[PDB]
């Protein structure tokens, strides 16, 4: 995405469903949120 | 005439295909059919409960005695088998699952493969030399199996390959029949191609209410000689019948000894003149239990309770029967149900003998 | 003698030379069962007795050399199995030359590597399960049809009415499946659906609780 | 190595030998599902 | 377990709520008390019946999980895609052949008589009669406009153990459901009696599915071509406002 | 899987060599560079008795006996000597001291157990005594499951000295408690082993190898596993292998219509019967080939 | 390491038509391969290699499991 | 070794006459291996 992009897709808006498949930028944004689940799950043991 | 309209069809190689023709002719010099071929048998049953048909199917699948090829302990000669990849476990797993149609338990084979070439040599099933027992006038297994492969300069020597008997439930190598069809001919079906009905089974009656008594069952046998197909399949069917009868007769020896304290039969006298019978038999499957429940239920329409609970982790079948009669009357009804099962499978025997010429 | 035998019997070079000797029958196909058979195998493979290996100084000079010397110049491209045999024999011969630091070695190594790469191409041809592509019938190649989202600038009439207010689609309009059922249509709120709608009705369209227009009739507004 | 180093951390004297314990007559295995067992029963 | 090939610690799936466990590869310790003093206290204090009610949230811990929650819904459902949800006498008895409780009396039934799931559930709840009346998880006003709810499935009522109407689901039989069926049984008959009914009602739910079936497929997730156009038309409105 | 193509030449610790491997019916571009590891097990997505709840699976016993996910598991024993103090040999009761209670020294041959014999718990696999008359520093096989001595050798270490190397092999089948997984990350533990006559079967005779709970999907949203079953079901009948690499153009609506063109249903579900009773389900069950892989977590070691 | 003797699912004797199915398949691929390197066959994006009729001519039934295991099983001889 | 093992790992000997536990053996102590100044050692 270009610098100072205005479209909502550039900021994590995934327009597609799982049954229809995601594109490369949508999968990267999904991995950004998916990695947080793995990180917070690890912290949910030690920090607790 | 419970069992009518049987049709038998072998599974044969189509030599009209050039690729298959050339491959077979240059591999095994094969230009005609193999000595042993699979056979699909479709059977129509009328006026019989689905419990009996399904029990016959189960017995033909993995409760009928059957023969395999096994290696005696010490048969795999470590002193001579120099191959590093054809381990004993792999080779014996290959050998156990070769479908055989044996005549006696005396035949003993041997596999002596020497690789004097510079390329990997494939050990086929035609390299099994019979070393003990009467000489075979007809092969007992197909010569086109792939037992293994040897690296250059390696060897594989195996002795004491004998024929072992067992039931398919204990080990899958004794499995006999593979399922190919099962349907009820007295229940209508929806067209399931439509998107309105593709989520349903298809039958127009729920299994919670339906009681079909006109079935079609089609089973495939993996190895039957070409010139005696009708002789083999018939035998198989007949065999199954005897097995079921035999097992049922075991229960018939329990009810006959209800006066003496017997571990496998327990009788209680409940309230309101109700009697309870618990029959616990070890190493029994859903076949005998389902047959017993179905025939007791048919014999006693107003029975208080009947169940055939077969427990996986207990390896046993517990049949509970609660009925508002006395102990003697309950035992009489149970014996009548057992006799009904016996006569039904005797009629199946007779129909099998009558149909397949 | 014991330490020398233990060292050499665990050398993969010894096993490879022994395999080559087994192929043409210089040593028995079975591994030795007695010390005499082991000594004979050592003498045939290494080429020197273990006693005399400790006396003299070389080691690689007299290791087995295959008996059949095929013509490897047909490796210059009943033929394919013979090609495999030639590949195996030349691999052994070149490995033995590498051990002995033979002159004119790197060029022959490169030539045989090219030959074995061609043979590997053939072997990979033999090792294909197959492949399939679901072709688009309209085209003649791999299907490109997808159910992905495609952006499209909808008219502003879909979000705002003719008075500039936003739409609030919150009235459910239900129409009778059969004609005889009356009334023909019922307009209910989400709270009243369970209390006024039965299976004799079907959801036709939504309605805005501000401008009172059907969602399917939103295009009749003047943009 | 020192005497007081044995005390502090998780693998120390207090948290590994006193607050915790290695015991005999105990078993460990992977758990599994079994719908024929009661809620107060273990296979 | 007399089978020599079994090396795992098997337990009921409804017992996982005590340990926050599952069967993805978890390992659990087990030691059998041998001292008389420790063996007495295990039976009286540390029995799992003492923690059916959570000491944390003061509510029940155990219930139906993932097959007897949807199994109880299908069993207690009023209408089946193949007509009314009834079963003959033979299949009504088959639902009670695994519960390991005493069987009910089916003598007052012809082989062609039909029994609905409410009657079958009732014969099991007569042992511990309770009073329950709530709205099941099946009913949701989110789904209401686009669904035709059955008026006999959105009101679960039980008086004296007789399931008068409604379906049984996570609200009534689910694990951790405060005020649920098993919470009421524990308060009136004891936590051990509630555990036996969890197992007993689990078997009817599982035995119903033995010939009713339950599956998930790819077409269960696929929008129709007309509905796909409606989904992206909705998303285009969001991108238009954005 | 095939953990190494030169496994027989190696003495490795805790290594499993699965005999049978299959290329997935829906392969990817990653299989152009590495060997696939797993089998195309026929999987039924159904509730069957409640033994597959909470991320468990039901495994056909016949599939186990035929070699499904079956292989050999290896362990090694590397024992060293003290130079001129210790030695390899069978001890004698009347000279050597503090022999291990309940041991079995009779299986030793010249200090090592011969290759091909079965060593069980309590057996002394390597004989070793230190000369003081003698003290017994023997090595005993402390494992519950019996092993088979696969390879015995006496190499020379970096210090030019003899040490004993023994390779023990284990015949491992798939048993209850072994962990399996799909390619979508839905792992599971084998819970029940049913015979070939107790597994459910379709009208056409198809029966599952694994029975997984349908409740494993909705919370984890592993849609690629369900699409793989739909695509792979048509590939088997059509006799083809297709590519399912990520970010390739797919249309599940078109893939579902491809099933009907092959004689199946649109949804891929089929009429099935209960193997224990012979009673058909009142619902078409989604059954098809899904590529499953055995994770190397053995209950016989944990 | 080879095509199984029997189908892993049901146990149909797949092995007795295994070897032939291997070799014949190769020529069929050679018919459809087309100006392409062998190791690049699974990346051609233009191939239509169908083995339905070959397996049918072998006499093997139209079972999903049997054809799946016949087609997809790897051969150790072809990689080592 | 008449009985190779009774499937139960035991670390103790028993009397052959009555069965009483004689003693137990798990491992050798091996602490006297260090028996009894780098200077005199370096000199020797
Ligand atoms: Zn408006
Ligand atoms: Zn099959």
């Amino acid at each position: 995405y270009p610098r100072f992009a205005l479209e909502a897709q550039a900021y994590g808006f995934i327009c597609n469903s799982y049954i229809a498949g995601l594109t490369s930028p949508e999968f990267i944004f999904g991995e950004m949120n998916g990695r947080f689940d793995l990180i917070n799950k690890a912290l949910s043991t030690s920090s607790t | 005439k419970i069992f009518q309209n049987v049709e038998i069809k072998p599974f044969l190689i189509d030599f009209s295909n050039l690729f298959i023709k050339n491959a077979a002719k240059k591999l095994f010099q094969l230009e005609e059919q193999l000595p042993l071929v699979p056979v699909n048998v479709v059977m129509d049953f009328k006026g019989i409960s689905r419990a009996a048909v399904h029990g016959l199917s189960r017995v033909l699948q993995d409760e009928i005695p059957n023969y395999m090829l096994d290696i005696k302990p010490g048969g795999y000669k470590i002193e001579d088998s120099t191959d590093l990849f054809m381990t004993e476990q792999f080779i014996r797993n290959r050998i156990n699952f070769i479908p055989i149609y044996a005549k006696n338990e005396t035949l003993v084979f041997a596999l002596r493969s020497l690789n004097n070439s510079c390329e990997v040599k494939t050990i086929y099933s035609r390299d099994l030399i019979q070393v003990a027992g009467p000489k075979l006038k007809y092969p007992i297994f197909n010569p086109t199996f792939e037992i293994g492969f040897l690296q250059p300069g390696k060897s594989l020597i195996i002795e004491d390959i004998y024929i072992k008997k067992g039931i398919g439930r204990k080990h899958a190598a004794f499995n006999l029949a593979v399922k190919t069809h099962f349907s009820h001919l007295d229940i209508e079906q929806y067209p399931t191609d439509k998107k309105e009905y593709m989520a349903l089974s298809g039958y127009k009656q729920s299994s919670m209410t339906s009681d079909p008594r006109h079935h079609r069952l089609g089973l495939c046998f993996p190895a039957v000689p070409l010139p005696h197909i009708n002789q083999a399949v018939r035998t198989y069917l007949k065999n199954a019948c005897r097995i079921i009868i035999g097992r049922i007769q075991s229960i018939q020896k329990i009810y006959e000894n209800f006066e003496e304290p017997q571990p496998e039969l327990v009788l209680f006298s409940m309230d309101e003149e109700k009697t309870k019978a618990i029959i616990t038999i070890k190493d029994e499957t859903h076949t005998i239990g389902n047959l017993l429940k179905t025939y007791i239920y048919e014999m006693i329409p107003d029975i208080s309770f009947v169940g055939y609970q077969c427990v996986p982790h207990k390896q046993e079948m517990v049949l509970t029967i609660i009925h508002k009669a006395s102990q003697e009357d309950l035992i009489t009804l149970l014996e009548k149900s057992i006799q009904n099962i016996i006569q039904t499978f005797q009629i199946l025997e007779k129909n099998v003998d009558e149909l397949i010429a | 003698t014991k330490v020398l035998l233990t060292e050499i019997l665990l050398d993969p070079m010894y096993d490879y030379a022994a395999t080559v000797a087994r192929i043409d029958g210089s040593i028995p196909m079975h591994k030795p069962r007695t010390p005499k058979e082991a000594e004979y195998e050592f003498k045939t493979v290494i080429g020197r007795t273990p006693a005399e290996l400790l006396s003299q100084k070389e080691f690689y000079d007299k290791i087995y050399t295959s008996k059949y010397r095929p013509d490897f110049t047909q490796l210059t491209r009943r033929d394919e199995e013979k090609t495999s045999t030639l590949i195996y024999l030349r691999a052994y011969e070149l490995f033995l030359k590498y051990l002995q630091n033979a002159p004119n070695f790197n060029s022959e190594l490169a030539e045989f590597k090219t030959y074995e790469n061609a043979y590997g191409e053939q072997k990979a041809l033999l090792a294909q399960q197959g492949f399939y592509n679901i072709f688009d019938p309209n085209t003649g190649r791999a299907d490109q049809r997808t159910r992905l989202f495609e952006y499209k600038r909808l008219p502003i009439s879909t979000l705002y009415d003719e008075r500039g207010l936003p739409h609030k689609w919150t009235i459910y309009v239900y129409k009778a499946v059969d004609s005889s059922q009356k009334p023909a249509e019922i307009e209910v709120t989400r709270k009243d659906v369970i209390k006024k709608i039965d299976n004799h009705y079907a959801l036709a369209d939504l309605r805005c609780s501000v401008c009172h227009v059907l969602q399917h009739e939103v295009g009749q507004l003047n943009i | 190595p020192s005497i007081m180093r044995r005390l502090p951390r998780k693998e120390g004297r207090i948290r590994k030998s006193l607050l915790g314990s290695q015991v005999w007559s105990i078993s460990r295995s992977t758990i599994c599902g079994n719908s024929d067992l009661h809620l107060d029963e273990v296979g | 377990l007399e089978n020599p090939k079994i090396s795992t610690f098997q337990m009921n799936v409804s017992a996982c709520a005590w340990y926050n466990a599952d069967f993805d590869g978890d390992q659990m310790n087990l030691w059998v008390p041998w001292s008389v003093m420790s063996r007495v206290e295990a039976e009286l204090l540390c029995s799992v019946r003492n923690w059916f009610i959570s000491t944390k949230s003061s509510g029940p811990v155990n219930g139906q999980v993932q097959d007897s929650t949807v199994g109880s819904f299908l069993l207690t459902r009023t209408n089946t895609p193949m007509g009314k949800n009834v079963m003959n006498k033979l299949h009504a008895m088959g639902l009670f052949q695994t519960t390991q409780t005493d069987p009910p009396c089916f003598a007052n039934y012809s082989p062609t008589d039909l029994l609905d799931g409410k009657s079958v559930v009732s014969m099991l709840l007569r042992q511990t009669p309770i009073n329950y009346q709530r709205a099941p998880t099946w009913y949701s006003e989110v789904y209401a406009p686009y669904m035709h709810y059955n008026k006999q499935d959105i009101s679960t009522q039980i008086r004296n153990g007789e399931l008068i109407e409604g379906v049984l689901d996570k609200k009534a039989v689910g694990a951790g459901s405060s005020g649920g069926i098993y919470h009421l049984i524990s308060r009136r008959y004891g936590p051990q009696q509630a555990l036996k009914m969890i197992f007993a009602t689990q078997q009817l739910a599982l035995n119903y599915v033995r010939n009713a079936g339950f599956t998930v497929s790819t077409a269960d997730m696929l929008l129709t071509p007309e509905a796909h156009q409606e989904v992206q038309e909705i998303i285009n409105e969001l991108l238009l406002e954005s | 899987g095939w953990y190494c193509f030169s496994w027989p030449y190696r003495v490795d610790m805790n290594r499993f060599f699965q005999f049978y491997n299959e290329m997935p019916l829906v392969k990817t571009i990653a299989h152009n560079y590495v060997i696939p590891n797993g089998l195309n097990t026929i999987v039924a997505y159904m509730i069957y008795g409640g033994y597959n709840q909470e991320d468990s699976v039901i495994v056909s016993q016949s599939f186990i006996d035929r070699g499904g996910f079956a292989g050999t598991f290896y362990r090694e024993e590397k024992v060293e000597l003290e130079s001129d103090i210790e030695s390899f040999g069978k001890p004698d009761p009347l000279i050597t001291k503090n022999l291990k209670p309940g041991a079995n020294y009779e299986k030793l041959v010249d200090g090592f157990v011969p290759v091909g014999t079965v060593v069980k718990k309590g057996d002394i696999i390597i004989g070793k005594v230190a000369k003081i008359k003698y003290i017994d520093r023997s090595v005993m096989y402390g494992f519950d499951e019996p092993a088979v001595v696969d390879a015995v050798m006496r190499p020379h270490g970096p210090n030019d000295e003899i040490f004993g190397l023994m390779r023990l092999r284990y015949e491992r089948n798939l048993n209850i408690g072994d962990k399996m997984s799909s390619r979508s990350g839905n792992k599971g533990i084998a819970a029940l082993a049913l015979p070939t006559s107790d597994m459910p079967f379709t009208e056409d005779g198809l029966q599952p190898d694994l029975i997984v709970n349908p409740h494993s999907h909705p919370s984890r949203m592993t849609n690629g596993q369900m699409i793989e079953t739909t695509v792979g079901l048509a590939n088997a009948l059509q006799g083809v292998v297709t590519d399912g690499t990520a970010f390739l153009p797919i249309n599940v609506q078109l893939l579902s219509e491809r099933l009907a063109q092959e004689g199946l249903r649109f949804n891929g579900c089929q009429k099935m019967f209960n193997g224990q009773t012979g009673e058909y389900f009142d619902a078409a069950i989604f059954i098809g080939p899904t590529y499953h892989q055995r994770l190397q977590k053995f209950v016989l070691d944990d | 390491m080879l095509i199984p003797v029997v189908c892993f699912t049901c146990g149909f004797p797949i092995g007795t038509y295994a070897a032939i199915f291997d070799k014949a398949r190769t020529e069929y691929i050679k018919t459809k391969m087309g100006g392409t390197l062998p190791q690049n066959i699974p990346l051609d994006a233009s191939l239509q290699i169908e083995l339905k009729d070959l397996i049918t001519a072998l006499g093997i039934p139209m079972r999903v499991c049997c054809r799946t295991h016949l087609i997809t099983t790897l051969d150790y001889r072809k990689y080592y | 070794k008449e009985k190779e093992n009774n499937q139960g790992l035991i670390y103790s000997y028993f009397c052959k006459i009555c069965g009483e536990e004689l003693a137990h053996f798990i491992q050798e102590d091996r602490t006297a291996d260090v028996g009894i100044n780098s200077k005199l050692r370096v000199f020797i």
